[PDB]
């Protein structure tokens, strides 16, 4: 299971961010949004594959949360798709950068803007996002937003689709892996 | 489902999906509500869940 695919808690589907560890305990990254309320994480609508349950979650204001790996026989690849990721880096204007999401496969485009502030309503503002022009839909929240072999982001939310084109903000994955203390791998 | 709240300038991509009377699966409220919005009062839910 890599970076892109499908998760799915008890309320609906999500993206897996990125695979992280510490010491020789694994977890995944994904959106906060996707982790707030929800306990069990499978691999599957099936609901039959178990991957592991929700660590720490931060949303709204930020938007990432952290799932403990439980399955022990799951292959857990270093991922995004089958492309290596080896780093971690903070976004900057202008550069190029690939999503990939459950629903809607691999997007690329460049990051537009620096600390963005978006306002789901209803209280749930999230603030310090990445701006880009990559298009995202429902069901690839969480996804990695990456740049070659470079961690960038989390997909958040944003408005637009993959047909017409989009505005899609992304928690800084950086801001996520220092909170919990973990790293790409 | 009231979507009296919106429009909202975003939506988190999440899914969750319901079913428009355009019969088209909008992948969670907020896009749906967003919609209704847009077809100004013209779309209503079928049922939640794909179309
Ligand atoms: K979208």
């Amino acid at each position: 299971i890599s970076g892109g695919d499908a998760i799915y808690s008890s309320t609906g589907r999500c993206s897996l961010g990125f695979n992280v560890r510490s010491g020789s305990t694994y977890y995944f990254l994904t959106a906060g949004h996707c982790t707030d309320g929800a306990t069990t994480w499978w691999a599957n609508s099936a609901r039959t594959t178990v991957l592991g349950t929700t660590s720490g979650s931060s949303f709204p204001n930020n938007d990432y949360g952290i799932v403990r790996y439980t399955n022990t026989t799951i292959p857990k690849d270093g991922t995004v798709g089958g492309q290596d990721i080896t780093s971690a880096a903070n976004a900057t204007v202008g550069m190029a950068v690939t999503r990939r999401g459950s629903t809607t496969g691999t997007h690329s485009g460049s990051v537009t803007a620096l600390n963005a502030t978006v306002n789901y309503g209803g209280g749930d503002v999230v603030y310090g996002m990445i701006r880009t022009n990559v298009c995202a839909e429902p069901g690839d929240s969480g996804g990695p937003l990456y740049s070659g072999t470079r961690a960038i982001g989390l997909t958040s939310g944003g408005s637009g689709n993959c047909s017409s084109g989009g505005t899609t903000f992304f928690q800084p994955v950086t801001e996520a892996l220092s909170a919990y203390g973990v790293s790409v791998y | 489902v009231d979507c009296s709240e919106y429009p909202k300038p975003a939506c988190t991509d999440e899914y969750r999906p319901l079913c428009g009377s355009d019969n088209k699966t909008y992948g969670n409220k907020c896009n749906f509500c967003n919609a209704v919005v847009e077809s100004n009062g013209t779309l209503t839910l079928s049922h939640f869940g794909k179309c």
